[PDB]
């Protein structure tokens, strides 16, 4: 995350991160239940055999869960990083706890017209802070505004398709970044958090003109309803 | 703005319009009040709450 803040304790506690063999964080994901957590498609090619952290906020002081089903949509293709989104099941269920909880699943009809209608969202993860940067080793939030459908195409290189949304500022330096992937974006509603996005791709970091690209977790509740019965 | 459309028809949650009318709900883990509208954890960690 660059720009944006350090989470507090306790503001975040659906962040999940996903550590290679080398117990180093690639990509985030977020907890949806005890046995399951979301991130996205294109992260399961970033690493062969991996698990995943809960209630961390500093990978630098001292729950890990070994993933028993690997649900990736089968339409995801990095040709075109359309249905950038997967399901794992987990091999022993999540404790929460003090920054380990679940975020909420919205309805369908109401998020898109509640939720994403709303000015703002927040996304979340332990990815560099700076385009050329190591990972942080604090997770970070940062509040990224909706950005209009028609303002989003306009922008961008690559086509975004139905599944997608974008999120964040024109040339206001704060945005999503690598190790970011996968990761929550979610909604504020009366005080509860919704899960609204997964955070998919962007043309860099931060850049001017450019915004960050989202999975669209609207697109997708039925999908995920089912991935999590089986 | 009428119904869902007037302050999530006074839901705290999910809004949805039935014969005209506010029908409320809420996610997994949380029980729809008894007035219809509020939502309350069924436990000590319900999704979407920060833990503080
Ligand atoms: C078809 N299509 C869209 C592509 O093939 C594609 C695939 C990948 C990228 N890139 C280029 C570099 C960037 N990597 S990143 O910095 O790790 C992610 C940074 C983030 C910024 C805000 C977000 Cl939301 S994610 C990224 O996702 C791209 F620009 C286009």
């Amino acid at each position: 995350i660059v720009g944006g803040q350090e989470c507090k304790d306790g503001e975040c506690p659906w962040q999940a991160l996903l550590i290679n063999e080398e117990n180093e964080g690639f990509c985030g994901g977020t907890i949806l239940s005890e046995f399951y957590i979301l991130t996205a498609a294109h992260c399961l090619y970033q690493a062969k055999r991996f698990k995943v952290r809960v209630g961390d906020r500093n990978t630098e002081q001292e729950a890990v869960h070994e993933v028993e089903v690997v649900i990736k949509h089968n339409r995801f293709t990095k040709e075109t990083y359309d249905f950038d989104i997967a399901v794992l099941r987990l091999k022993t269920p999540i404790t929460f706890r003090m920054n380990v909880a679940p975020a909420c699943l919205p309805e369908r009809d109401w998020a898109e017209s509640t939720l994403m209608t709303q000015k703002t969202g927040i996304v979340s993860g332990f990815g560099r802070t700076h385009e050329k940067g190591r990972q942080s080793t604090r997770l970070k939030m940062l509040e990224v505004p909706y950005v209009d459908r028609n303002s989003c195409k306009l922008s961008s290189s690559f086509i975004i398709t139905q599944n997608m949304f974008c999120a964040g500022y024109d040339t206001k330096q704060e945005d999503a970044c690598q190790g970011d992937s996968g990761g929550p974006h979610v909604t504020r509603f009366k005080d509860t958090y919704f899960v609204t996005g997964i955070v998919s791709w962007g043309e860099g970091c931060a850049r001017k003109g450019k915004y960050g690209i989202y999975t669209k977790v609207t697109a997708f509740l039925k999908w995920i309803d089912r991935s999590m019965k089986t | 703005r009428k119904l869902c459309s007037l302050d999530n028809g006074d839901c705290d949650q999910f809004c949805h319009e039935e014969q005209n009318s506010v029908v409320c709900s809420c996610a997994r883990g949380y029980t729809l009040a008894d007035n219809g509208k509020a939502c309350i954890p069924t436990g000590p960690y319900p999704c979407g709450k920060q833990t503080l």
